[PDB]
């Protein structure tokens, strides 16, 4: 499951996690088993303006 | 206090039992010895500890 | 206030829309001990010190 969030919500991805990106985006299962991987894309997805 | 013999019998039962019922009492470590209270103040992750 | 000089304000006869706290976007660190905040919607307390 790929997608892209910001930086204060990435906590939000994780098991029992809650908030907007949780709640109202992508939630994980309590029981969730498998591995999240999240990187920095300021170079890539930012612009000017 | 002739029949003492059989008394005891009945007292020890009755000990026992109350014990057991104090035992609803203890917390065991939780921070509450209530269920209810748990459940109402705690999201499953840690509500099953 | 300072740290040293901590401010205490007592909260009592009101309600509590803890809503508009763990919906807020302005908070960087919010971790609760003891309860979880879905639930203090579903909660009253005879005293609260903020």
């Amino acid at each position: 499951d790929s997608f892209v969030i910001r930086g204060d919500e990435v906590r939000q991805i994780a098991p029992g996690q809650t908030g907007k990106i949780a709640d109202y985006n992508y939630k994980l299962p309590d029981d969730f088993t498998g591995c999240v991987i999240a990187w920095n894309s300021n170079n890539l997805d930012s612009k000017v303006g | 206090s002739a029949l003492g013999k059989l008394q005891d019998v009945v007292n020890q039962n009755a000990q026992a039992l109350n014990t057991l019922v104090k035992q609803l009492s203890s917390n065991f470590g939780a921070i509450s010895s209530v269920l209810n209270d748990i459940l109402s103040r705690l999201d499953p992750p840690e509500a099953e500890v | 206030a300072s740290v040293y000089a901590w401010n205490r304000k007592r909260i009592s006869n009101c309600v509590a829309d803890y809503s508009v706290l763990y919906n807020s976007a302005s908070f960087s660190t919010f971790k609760c001990y003891g309860v979880s905040p879905t639930k203090l919607n579903d909660l009253c307390f005879t005293n609260v010190y903020a």
